[PDB]
C-alpha cells in the first residue's frame, strides 16, 4: 500500500512493541516493493535484534536478512537468516526463499569442503537448526530422489552417514553405484 | 548425468583456469628471449667493413 | 478519378520487399547463426536489432494504407509449423501460401480478426523446440505495427495486448531463467515494450501495479547479471520517478552500486539526463555540470538535434546560475535556436543583472519557462541575479563606493552593503580579505592560479586522474584487439 | 530505443503550430547578414551589441564631448 512513507521509520524507531508488530506486519507487505526505505531503519532493526526485550527473533531477522541482500552482501544476511533461530515456512517458487536456501546450501558445502581436510582438532561449531533446514529440503528432495542429484548431493555435502539412508530405496542398484562411482572418479 | 554436467565440468574449469599462469609466464619470458634474439642478431652488424656496389 | 484509379495500385506495396527481405535476412541470420550454438554467441545481433528499431521508428510507411491493405496483419511467420522433420513440403508452401494472395484478390479485414493471435503458442510457436525466440523473434516486431497510432479508441486493444504479453511470457515468464543471447536481448526488448506502453500508462491513469511488481522481476535478475537489462528496467523507473518524487532519503545514495561495465552509446546519454535533472534541482556546480555537459558532447551517433536540445535548455539554464553563461558557439543546427529564442534575451540579461524592469520583462514575455510549472528554479533565479551580480563584483575591482557601485547596483545603503559581500565571502566560491580601518572595506580578491605557487600539490590529482583516464584507455587499446583476435 | 524522441518532436510541431514561419524570417533577417560568418566569434558579438542596444551604443563620437567635461 504505503510507498514513500516514513511513518513506519518512526513506529520502528518508537517503544512499546505492541503497536509495532502489525505494523512490522504491513511493512513486510512493501518491503519488496521498496527495500530502500528500510536501509535507515536497518540499525535499529540490529539494535532490537540484539537485546532479548523482544519476544520475537524471527521477525527481525527475516526483515533483517532479506533487506541485507537487497542492500549488501548475502554473507550478512545470511547469518541473521541462520540466525533466525526456530521458523516455519512453507515451501514456495518466490525468489526470496529459494536464493537464501540457495545460499544456505552453497555455504554449507563450502564449510563442509573447509572442514573436508581436517578431520580433528579446531572444529567449527555447527548449529542444529541448519543441519534441520538444510536436511528438510535435502529429504523433501529424496523422496523419490528423481534418480539424480541425489547420490550428487550425498557426496558434495561430504558426510559420512548421509549416503547410506539414500541407498535404501532406489532402483537399479549397481545401476546406481556404477553412476556414483563415476560422479566420483571425475571430481 | 544433469546433476553430474556441473561436478564433471568443474575439472574443465580447473583445467582451463590453470592456464592462465602459464601463458603469463610464455608472453612474459618469449619476449625477453625475443629481444635477446634481437640484440643477438643485432650485434652480428658491426661497423668496420667493405664498400660495394 | 481515373488517373489516381490507375497509379493507384503500385504505391502501396513498396515496403513490402525489403521489408520481407529484412525480417528474412534478420531472422534467418540470427537463428541460422545461433542454432549450431546458442550459448556461444552473445548479442552479436542486438546492435542490428536496435538499429534496426531506430530506422523504423521514422517510418512513413501507413498513411492511406488504412484500406485494405491490412491484410499483411492477419498473415504471419508459419515457419516449419507443427511438425519438427520434414520441412521440405512446408519449403514449398512457403511459396504456395504467398501465391494464394497473388492470384487475383484476398478478403482482408483490420479491426474484425486480432484477439485470436495465441493460438499458435498454445501448441507449438515454431518448430516446439526453438519456440521462446522463434516466438518472440516472431510475435515482437510486428505488434508496435498493430498497435500503431495509439490514438482511436485503440486503447483498449493496446491493454488486451498487455495481458495478452503478459500472460505468454512477461506476466512471470515461460521457464525459471532463458540464460541465454535471446534472454539478453528479452531484457532490451521488454523494455522498450515498457517504453511503448508508458504512454499509455502516463495517458489517463496511473500505476498501482506493474512497475512496482517490476522490482520483484528486477530482483527475480540475478546479482550475477552484467545489469544491462536491469538498468534499462532502472530508466523507466528513474522516469516514472522523475515527474514528482521530491524525496531523497533513499533512493540518492541507496540506488547506488557498484556500475558494471555497460556503454551501448545510449543509455549513458539518457540515464546521465536523468540523473543530471534530478541533481540539477540542489545546483551542482562541481560534478552535474561537467558531467551533463559530457553528456551533452557524448551520444552522436544517432540525433542530437532533437534530443540534446532539451539537456541544452537545462544545461544552459542552470550554467546561468554561476553568473558566467556560455551560449551556443560549435553547434549549428535550425532546432535549439528557435527554442533558445525567447530564452536567449533574459539568459543574456543575466549577466547585466537589472532587478528592477527585468523582474516585469521576464513575465511580461515569459511563456515556455514559467509553463515548466511551480515557478521553481526562476523564484531562485530572481533573487539569484544579485548573488550573480554580487560574484560580478568578487570579480571586479576591490575598493566599494557609497555612492557609484551603489547606484550601479541599484543598491544604496552602509550595512547590506557589507553584509551581502559578508554573505558572498562565506560561501567560498571566491577570495576576500575582509579589513576595517577608515571605516571602508578592502579585499585582496586575487584570482591568481595555481601557477609558480604550490605546484606539486597543485597538479597532483589532475596528473593522477588524467594517467588513470589514458590507462583505462590503453585498456580500451588492449582489449578489443584481443576480442578481434579470439576468433583468429 | 529512442522512442522517448516522439513527444519532443510532437512538442517541436506544437511550436510551429503556435505560429507559422515567423520567428524564422524574423530571425532570417539578422542571419542572412549573420550568414557564412562564424557562430563562435558571434557570442561575443551579439554579447556586446546586445550590451549596448539599450543606451550608448556607438559612444564614439561622444567622447570628443566628453574630452573638456572629464
Amino acid at each position: 500500500m504505503i510507498t514513500s512513507a516514513a511513518g513506519i521509520i518512526s513506529l520502528l524507531d518508537e517503544d512499546e512493541p505492541q503497536l509495532k508488530e502489525f505494523a512490522l506486519h504491513k511493512l513486510n507487505a512493501v518491503v519488496n516493493d521498496f527495500w530502500a526505505e528500510i536501509s535507515e531503519s536497518v540499525d535499529k532493526i540490529e539494535v532490537l535484534y540484539e537485546d532479548e526485550g523482544f519476544r520475537s527473533r524471527q521477525f527481525a531477522a527475516l526483515v533483517a536478512s532479506k533487506v541485507f541482500y537487497h542492500l549488501g552482501a548475502f554473507e550478512e544476511s545470511l547469518n541473521y537468516a541462520l540466525g533466525a533461530g526456530d521458523l516455519f515456512n512453507v515451501n514456495d517458487n518466490s525468489e526470496y526463499v529459494e536464493t537464501i536456501i540457495a545460499k544456505c546450501i552453497d555455504h554449507y558445502t563450502k564449510q563442509c569442503v573447509e572442514n573436508a581436510d581436517l578431520p580433528e582438532g579446531e572444529k567449527k561449531p555447527i548449529d542444529q537448526r541448519l543441519e534441520g533446514i538444510v536436511n528438510k529440503m535435502f529429504q523433501r528432495c529424496l523422496d523419490d530422489h528423481k534418480y539424480k542429484q541425489a547420490i550428487g548431493i550425498a557426496l558434495e555435502t561430504r558426510r559420512l552417514d548421509v549416503f547410506e539412508k539414500t541407498i535404501l530405496e532406489s532402483n537399479d542398484v549397481p545401476g546406481m553405484l556404477a553412476y556414483s562411482l563415476k560422479l566420483c572418479m571425475s571430481l | 548425468d544433469l546433476y553430474s554436467r556441473y561436478k564433471k565440468l568443474q575439472q574443465e574449469l580447473e583445467f582451463l583456469e590453470v592456464q592462465e599462469e602459464y601463458i603469463k609466464d610464455e608472453q612474459k619470458n618469449l619476449k625477453k628471449e625475443f629481444l635477446h634474439a634481437q640484440e643477438e642478431v643485432k650485434r652480428i652488424q658491426s661497423i668496420p667493413l667493405v664498400i660495394g656496389q | 478519378p481515373p488517373g489516381g484509379g490507375e497509379q493507384e495500385p503500385p504505391p502501396p506495396p513498396a515496403p513490402q520487399d525489403v521489408e520481407m527481405k529484412e525480417e528474412a535476412a534478420t531472422g534467418g541470420g540470427s537463428t541460422g547463426e545461433a542454432d549450431g550454438k546458442t550459448a556461444a554467441a552473445a548479442a552479436e545481433h542486438s546492435q542490428r536489432e536496435l538499429d534496426t528499431v531506430t530506422l523504423e521508428d521514422i517510418k512513413e510507411h501507413v498513411k492511406q494504407l488504412e484500406k485494405a491493405v491490412s491484410g499483411k496483419e492477419p498473415r504471419f511467420v508459419l515457419r516449419a509449423l507443427r511438425m519438427l522433420p520434414s520441412t521440405s513440403r512446408r519449403l514449398n508452401h512457403y511459396v504456395l501460401y504467398k501465391a494464394v494472395q497473388g492470384f487475383f484478390t484476398s478478403n482482408n479485414a483490420t479491426r474484425d480478426f486480432l484477439l485470436p493471435f495465441l493460438e499458435e503458442p498454445m501448441d507449438t510457436e515454431a518448430d516446439l523446440q526453438f519456440r521462446p525466440r522463434t516466438g518472440k523473434a516472431a510475435s515482437t516486431p510486428l505488434l508496435p505495427e498493430v498497435e500503431a497510432y495509439l490514438q482511436l479508441l485503440v486503447v483498449i486493444f493496446m491493454m488486451n495486448s498487455k495481458r495478452y504479453k503478459e500472460a505468454q511470457k512477461i506476466s512471470d515468464d515461460l521457464m525459471q531463467k532463458i540464460s541465454t543471447q535471446n534472454r539478453r536481448a528479452l531484457d532490451l526488448v521488454a523494455a522498450k515494450c515498457y517504453y511503448y506502453h508508458a504512454r499509455v500508462y502516463e495517458f489517463l491513469d496511473k500505476l498501482d501495479v506493474v512497475r512496482s511488481f517490476l522490482h520483484a522481476r528486477l530482483r527475480t535478475a540475478t546479482l550475477r547479471h552484467d545489469a544491462d537489462g536491469q538498468a534499462t528496467l532502472l530508466n523507466l523507473l528513474l522516469r516514472n520517478y522523475l515527474h514528482y518524487s521530491l524525496y531523497d532519503q533513499a533512493e540518492k545514495l541507496v540506488s547506488k552500486s557498484v556500475f558494471p561495465e555497460q556503454a551501448n552509446n545510449n543509455e549513458w546519454a539518457r540515464y546521465l539526463y536523468y540523473t543530471g535533472r534530478i541533481k540539477a534541482i540542489q545546483l551542482e556546480y562541481s560534478e552535474a555540470r561537467r558531467t551533463m555537459t559530457n553528456a551533452l558532447r557524448k551520444a552522436p551517433q544517432h540525433t542530437a538535434v532533437g534530443f540534446k536540445q532539451t539537456v541544452h535548455k537545462l544545461l544552459i539554464v542552470v550554467e546561468l546560475l554561476l553568473g558566467e553563461i556560455p551560449d551556443r558557439l560549435q553547434f549549428r543546427q535550425p532546432s535549439l535556436k528557435r527554442s533558445l529564442m525567447p530564452y536567449f534575451l533574459l539568459t543574456q540579461a543575466v549577466r547585466t543583472g537589472n532587478l528592477a524592469k527585468f523582474n516585469q520583462v521576464l513575465d511580461q514575455f515569459g511563456e515556455k519557462f514559467q509553463a515548466d510549472g511551480t515557478y521553481t528554479l526562476i523564484i531562485r533565479l530572481r533573487h539569484n541575479v544579485i548573488k550573480t551580480g554580487v560574484r560580478m563584483i568578487s570579480l571586479s575591482y576591490s575598493r566599494i563606493s557609497l555612492a557609484d557601485i551603489a547606484q550601479k547596483l541599484q543598491l544604496d545603503s552602509p550595512e547590506d552593503a557589507e553584509f551581502i559581500v559578508a554573505k558572498a565571502i562565506r560561501d567560498g566560491v571566491i577570495e576576500a580579505s575582509i579589513n576595517h580601518e577608515k571605516g571602508y572595506v578592502q579585499s585582496k580578491e586575487m584570482i591568481d592560479i595555481y601557477s609558480t605557487r604550490e605546484p606539486q600539490l597543485a597538479f597532483h590529482q589532475r596528473i593522477s586522474f588524467c594517467l588513470d583516464i589514458h590507462n583505462m584507455s590503453v585498456k580500451a587499446m588492449r582489449f578489443p584487439p584481443k576480442s578481434y583476435n579470439k576468433d583468429l | 530505443m529512442s522512442e522517448k524522441k516522439q513527444p519532443v518532436d510532437l512538442g517541436l510541431l506544437e511550436e510551429d503550430d503556435e505560429f507559422e514561419e515567423f520567428p524564422a524570417e524574423d530571425w532570417a533577417g539578422l542571419d542572412e547578414d549573420e550568414d557564412a560568418h562564424v557562430w563562435e566569434d558571434n557570442w561575443d558579438d551579439d554579447n556586446v551589441e546586445d550590451d549596448f542596444s539599450n543606451q550608448l551604443r556607438a559612444e564614439l563620437e561622444k567622447h570628443g564631448y566628453k574630452m573638456e567635461t572629464s
